[PDB]
This record gives C-alpha cells, sequence and structure tokens, in this order.
RNA sequence: AUAUUGGCGAGAGACCGAUAGCGAACAAGUACAGUGAUGGAAAGAUGAAAAGAACUUUGAAAAGAGAGUGAAAAAGUACGUGAAAUUGUUGAAAGGGAAGGGCAUUUGAUCAGACA
RNA sequence: GUCGAAUUUGGGUAUAGGGGCGAAAGACUAAUCGAACCAUCUAGUAGCUGGUUCCUGCCGAAGUUUCCCUCAGGAUAGCAG
RNA sequence: CGUGGAGGUCAGUGACGAAGCCUAGACCGUAAGGUCGGGUCGAACGGCCUCUAGUGCAGAUCUUGGUGGUAGUAGCAAAUAUUCAAAUGAGAACUUUGAAGACUGAAGUGGGGAAAGGUUCCACGUCAACAGCAGUUGGACGUGGGUUAGUCGAUCCUAAGA
C-alpha cells in the first residue's frame, strides 16, 4: 500500500509495485515515461519491439552525451536508447498488473496505464581502490517502481436593478 | 568530567593542507582517524568553559 | 463521500476513519441528549 | 514518604531492580489477590501465584473468563491460563500473557508449604 | 526453521546494501587520509609521481 | 580530630538526555589499525501482546495483488514520530543569451471577516 | 651500464635517536630524517589570519597635543558620555 | 521577543487527542515574534509572577552526518584468441562434456619446496552480498570430511652472538 497516487473507484483498477530493484533509476524513469498513459497491450508489444531493437525508448531528461538514432523520430526526438534491464523489469510489473486485473475480473482490452512512477531506492554502495591509495565510491542507483492500470470508460447570475430593467426592456421590445 | 574531550591523541595537520586547521585524530584503520577533536565546535570535543 | 457513495492523491486512512466514526458517535449522542 | 535511609526513591534504580530481578524475586513480584470467598475463608488478601491454581480474569478484554494457570512464565513476567488463548484459522493457538495483578484466585493449589505460608501470614484454614 | 530463515534474511539487508562480503567483512575507512590531504609541493622533492 | 579521581556497599541532584552525558546506554577498551610502544570508532525506540501477515492467485525467485492479524500495517523485524537538502508522478504557470528582489496595478486561481 | 667479483642474495646476529650507520649524498635508520616513532607535561607560547548567534528606540566619536633618543611597545591630552 | 531547567499560582491544557511536524487558509505586533483553522501524529504540555543558565548562527578552507550538479559522463583499450553443438537451468559470450583454433615452449602459463598465510585443500548443498559485464560457476555462502613416522624434520651440537 501507500502508492504515490491512487485511483478513485478501486474496483475498476489494478496495481503493481516493485521495490529496491537493482536497475538504473535514470533508464527506468525514461522507460516508464515512454510507457505512461498507453493501453496495456500496446505498451507490452512496444516493449517487446524495444527489446528486439525495432523501436526505441526516447530519452528526454537523463540524456546528456547520448548517441543519436533514427528511431527517436516516432517521438520527435533524436536521442533514444534500448535499455534492456529496465524494459524487463517494467515488463514484469506490467505482467503482474495484468494478472491482478484478471484476478479482479476486469476487461483486459480496456486497461490503460493510468499511473506509473519511478523514484530512487537506497543506493548500493560498493567502493573501488584508485590511484595514490584512494577509495572512491562505486554505487548502484536502484529504483522503486509502481503502477496502476485502469479500465477506460466511455450558475446564478447576480444582476443590478439597472441590468434587470435593461433585460426587461429588451424582452418587451422583442417578441 | 574534567577529562571529557581530552582523552584523545590529535594534532593539527598544518596550514596549506586544503582542510581546516583543527586538530585531527591520528592513527588509522577506524572512522575516528582524521576527525576533528578538542574543539567546542567539534563532535566529541570539550565543551566551552567546562562547569566546575 | 465514502459513506454516501481517474487518479487522485487524496486518501483516507483507516486510523483517521475510525477516529471520525467515534467522534461522530460522540456528537450524535450529544444531539440525542439535547 | 519514606523514612529509612536504606530505601531509595530513585526511579532508575527501581526500574533496574525490577527488570533485573532474579527468578525467586519475580515469584514474589508475580502475586495475585484472592477472591472475596477465599479472602473470607483464609483470612489473607494476596498470595504468590503458582502453576495449579484456578483464576478469574477481572481486567482486560478477557475479563470474566475462568481457567487453571497453565504456566508461570517468570522470564516474561506473565502467566498463561489454559482456556484463555488467541486462535487462528490454520489451527494455531497462542496463549494470552496475563499479569497476576489483573487476576483473582478462586481456588488455591494447597500443599504443605502453601498451608505453612497461609498460616505464617495469619491464616485460619479448617 | 523457515521462521528463523526469514529472520536471518531480513537481518542481512543492511550489510547487503553496504555490499559486505559477509559477516566477516569489517573494513573501516578512515575519515581523511593525511597523505592525500597534506600536499604542499615546493621546488624540489615530491611525494608522488 | 585530618587525606582519599583506587576497592566494596549505599543515598542523592535547579546536571546530560543518544553529534549530549565517560571513548563506551548496545557481545566497548569491542571492531579495526599498527612490527611495536600504542591508537581507537560507529551503533538505542514494531506492537499491550509476535498475534511477525496462514490461505488463494501472478511470477524461476525476490516479490506483487487479494485476504488476514492488530486500535493502527498513515506500526511489516527497511519497523514510534518522520523535518531539510535532493528526487518521481500529477495539476497549474512562465520561458527569443540567467534567475531571484522593491513599488504599483491587470489577469487567473484561492480565501477570511461583516451580514439585521 | 655491469655481468666471476670491492659480485648478487636467504637466514642468523650486532649497532637505537642530541644516537646509530655512512666508498660522505646532511645519504639511510619500517611511504616518517635540516633531527625516527609513541604517550605525557599540554587546552605550551600570538607580533598575526579567520570567525564570534535575537529585535527596536535614543545618544553618538576618533588620523589636529605633548612625552619615554628614535623603531616597537606604553603614558598623557583631545573628542563622546 | 525567544530557549533548557527551578519556586509559586491558574483546584491551567490533554485519549471528544499533549508535544512535534506539514499547510494554495485566518489574524495581531514597526519588529524580535505571537495567536487561530486544516492535515499528520499518539502522550504529555503551557499562561502569568519570580529563580537560574552549557540560552538564539549564514559564514569560522568550522565539526559530524546526509545530499546534489558534474553524469548515465570520463571510462571498464598492457599480457596475440577465440568458435560450434549438446547438456544443465527461469535465464548461458563467461558453467560442464564433446568438437575445433591457438598459447605458455623445460631460465614454463609444468612439477615441488622455504618465508608467510591458516583450512583457502576435498565433498555435498547452494546464490541475497562479493567476483568494477555476467554467472547455473568460485579461493564466495551453508554443512561436513581430511594431515597416521624408531628411519623426513624439530628434538642433540656448536657459530657470530645472547
Ligand atoms: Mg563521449
Ligand atoms: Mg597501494
Ligand atoms: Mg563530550
Ligand atoms: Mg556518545
Ligand atoms: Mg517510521
Ligand atoms: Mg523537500
Ligand atoms: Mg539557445
Ligand atoms: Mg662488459
Ligand atoms: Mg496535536
Ligand atoms: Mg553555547
Ligand atoms: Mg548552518
Ligand atoms: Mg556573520
Ligand atoms: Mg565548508
Ligand atoms: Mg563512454
Ligand atoms: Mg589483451
Ligand atoms: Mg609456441
Ligand atoms: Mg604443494
Ligand atoms: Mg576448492
Ligand atoms: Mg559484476
Ligand atoms: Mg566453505
Amino acid at each position: 500500500a501507500r502508492y504515490g497516487a491512487t485511483s478513485t473507484n478501486p474496483a475498476k483498477s489494478a496495481s503493481a509495485r516493485g521495490s529496491y530493484l537493482r536497475v538504473s533509476f535514470k533508464n527506468t524513469r525514461e522507460t516508464a515515461q515512454a510507457i505512461n498513459g498507453w493501453e496495456l497491450t500496446k505498451a507490452q508489444k512496444y516493449l517487446e519491439q524495444v527489446l528486439d531493437h525495432q523501436r526505441a525508448i526516447p530519452f528526454r531528461r537523463f540524456n546528456s552525451s547520448i548517441g543519436r538514432t533514427a528511431q527517436g523520430k516516432e517521438f520527435g526526438v533524436t536521442k533514444a536508447r534500448w535499455p534492456a534491464k529496465s524494459v524487463k523489469f517494467v515488463q514484469g510489473l506490467l505482467q503482474n498488473a495484468a494478472a491482478n486485473a484478471e484476478a479482479k475480473g476486469l476487461d483486459a482490452t480496456k486497461l490503460y496505464v493510468s499511473h506509473i512512477q519511478v523514484n530512487q531506492a537506497p543506493k548500493q554502495r560498493r567502493r573501488t581502490y584508485r590511484a595514490h591509495g584512494r577509495i572512491n565510491k562505486y554505487e548502484s542507483s536502484p529504483s522503486h517502481i509502481e503502477l496502476v492500470v485502469t479500465e477506460k470508460e466511455e450558475k446564478v447570475v447576480r444582476l443590478t436593478s439597472r441590468q434587470r430593467g435593461r433585460i426587461a426592456a429588451q424582452k418587451r421590445i422583442a417578441a | 568530567s574534567e577529562k571529557a574531550g581530552h582523552q584523545t591523541s590529535a594534532e593539527s595537520w598544518g596550514t596549506g593542507r586544503a582542510v581546516a586547521r583543527i586538530p585531527r585524530v591520528g592513527g588509522g584503520g577506524t572512522g575516528r582517524s582524521g576527525q576533528g577533536a578538542f574543539g567546542n565546535m567539534c563532535r566529541g570535543g570539550r565543551m566551552f568553559a567546562p562547569t566546575k | 463521500q465514502n459513506k454516501k457513495n481517474s487518479i487522485t492523491t487524496r486518501t483516507l486512512s483507516k486510523k483517521r476513519a475510525k477516529k471520525i466514526e467515534r467522534n461522530l458517535k460522540y456528537a450524535t449522542q450529544r444531539k440525542l441528549l439535547v | 514518604a519514606k523514612q529509612s535511609l536504606d530505601v531509595s526513591s530513585d526511579r532508575r534504580k527501581a526500574r533496574k531492580a525490577y527488570f533485573t530481578a532474579p527468578s525467586s524475586q519475580r515469584r514474589v513480584l508475580l502475586s495475585a489477590p484472592l477472591s472475596k470467598e477465599l479472602r473470607a475463608q483464609y483470612g489473607i488478601k494476596a498470595l504468590p501465584i503458582r502453576r495449579d491454581d484456578e483464576v478469574l480474569v477481572v481486567r482486560g478484554s478477557k475479563k470474566g473468563q475462568e481457567g487453571k494457570i497453565s504456566s508461570v512464565y517468570r522470564l516474561k513476567f506473565a502467566v498463561q491460563v489454559d482456556k484463555v488463548t488467541k486462535e487462528k484459522v490454520n489451527g494455531a493457538s497462542v496463549p494470552i500473557n496475563l499479569h497476576p495483578s489483573k487476576l483473582v484466585i478462586t481456588k488455591l493449589h494447597l500443599d504443605k508449604d502453601r498451608k505453612a505460608l497461609i498460616q505464617r501470614k495469619g491464616g485460619k484454614l479448617e | 526453521r523457515s521462521k528463523a530463515d526469514r529472520m536471518a534474511k531480513m537481518e542481512r539487508r543492511e550489510r547487503n546494501r553496504h555490499a559486505k562480503q559477509g559477516e566477516s567483512d569489517r573494513h573501516n575507512a578512515v575519515s581523511l587520509s593525511k597523505h592525500l590531504f597534506s600536499g604542499k609541493r615546493g621546488v624540489g622533492k615530491t611525494d608522488f609521481r
């Protein structure tokens, strides 16, 4: 429990989450944003194509000195990548959310990703030895990922006396 | 206690060392090594004007 | 709203809901006594 | 107000003595008052609780339940009664930890030393 | 047995986040290395190349 | 009759309240470091009671979702409260080589008093 | 560069800090040598640098005089209460 | 004006919610600050008259702890070199077997020892952490097994020395 945002009418929604996952937070944020708001089956097929390198995850925020590719033109960008580990974690959470929706009895062809959210888990703090006898940090940035899929469903005016008289006179002048 | 904050073997690393000149704990192999000591502004140091 | 009967961040905890129920019973007892 | 110089009103010392009392001291610390019937019958008010005496719960959610003491768990300052349990769906029964100050003894387990203790406290049995 | 196993697995988490080799990895890093923070190199001999 | 920062046993405080108070409230002169003499940390708080989440379902599993225990899981052995820096999502807004501030008003949003 | 000797090297042993050892470079003496390392006296010494924590009200200065021979460091006088 | 503690009082506040914290809400002070509403929270706390002080921070290349941008960036390019199939497994560039190509080239990338280390040896189980990619593998994790002397050494002798 305690998601970042909940759905009103929880009977038409399913949720999934995964915490302390040893996967890059920046890549996972890009993947989740690339998936945000889509229909569930379309999102799953898109992630399969990303794994097959036929389509790409556009990289919008954490994208300094990334290479350029022609597959970002689908989303009006030049910088996109294919983060396999992030795609696999998000695929696992999508499969779990679909299973939870099926257990609830929701129509699986009307489900869309109404909420998805990645934030930073506590860091994995390895260290390396460096020149002149130094110790430098060597850290993994893990993710907390959560998502909610939702079944998509298809004035007194105050007038002054002058205004009231004007309206009455217009009414008398007209029909 | 009149010995509180004084049971420490610490010395200043000198001027021009890119760090503050507060005395620092010597030795090695523990997190205490290199930490400031003896100061009233220092964690674990002696209080200003200890009560008598 | 839950007594009468998208994505939101407004939730009611069970702790607070039980406290509201208890306080409402207090107020209703006062109303019946007056 | 205390008058002896050999007794301490220090809260820290009292709490340390309570939480580090040995088993024989905890036996005295775990005392239960008698029922009204037993108090009239024996002429004493409270006794240390032991394994085979029957009790009535007079405080808490289990108030009114009767049973026989199942154990005196002195290590956790509690007693266990056989009939007072928390039950689960899978068939698990966990004894409720009751404090003897919240219990009332309705029937004493009487042996030679118990009779001697009652008499030396001032009892009038038989 | 499974209860104690879960207790041990839960207790392992902080050391595993600090990436210790096990219970036996108890390396302690100093706060400041004097040979790294005592550099004042005049015209002459230095302490490193 | 006087001394007493050691030892044993006691009683107290307008003292400190976990970066404080002894270095040490905890398996602390420990862990760790150093050939050695020596140097020397960090680290307290689920709950009244472990009742510490049975059972079902998805997953290779960690786990998730239902369910359940409990006053509370906005207490899940990462556990009382749970600030700031810093971060994610949502909503609103601004942006032609910084931003922030003062006076004044427009626009949008939002709101208290006074109403016999 | 030198490579069969003033050669290279293991182990044992001896020499210890105002001392040793030195085919002499103030070289080396456990990453420490114009003085090894460790603890204590010890919170050692300041001509100097840096910092020094709430508000408002009212009053509000000082480089101009004589001296200790003159630097330095002090005294007096002046100004504000 | 504000803070820790202390004497007195308000027979003060409080499980119908104390303190703390958050707040697009309200008010009083020139101000230091004070007061009220909502949320969160779960057991103590304040007004006034006085006492007392380890009593108020933006700085000190301040102390301790925590966190950013840099940045998914620099980089993971010495030691010629890997490939195919099957098996195992959820998952195989990295495990195992077979099939190949190479290399050390006897001053070895072979076979033993001394110093040092101390169980790392071997078997079974086994993957959270570690092996700067990976991992079903391991000098890793868990549980055990293993070192047999009249003849090999110490032990005995003496060397410089103590
Ligand atoms: Mg580049
Ligand atoms: Mg090195
Ligand atoms: Mg101290
Ligand atoms: Mg301490
Ligand atoms: Mg908490
Ligand atoms: Mg913040
Ligand atoms: Mg531009
Ligand atoms: Mg020659
Ligand atoms: Mg409150
Ligand atoms: Mg102070
Ligand atoms: Mg500050
Ligand atoms: Mg300042
Ligand atoms: Mg600084
Ligand atoms: Mg690169
Ligand atoms: Mg190579
Ligand atoms: Mg060859
Ligand atoms: Mg061998
Ligand atoms: Mg082996
Ligand atoms: Mg790795
Ligand atoms: Mg082993």
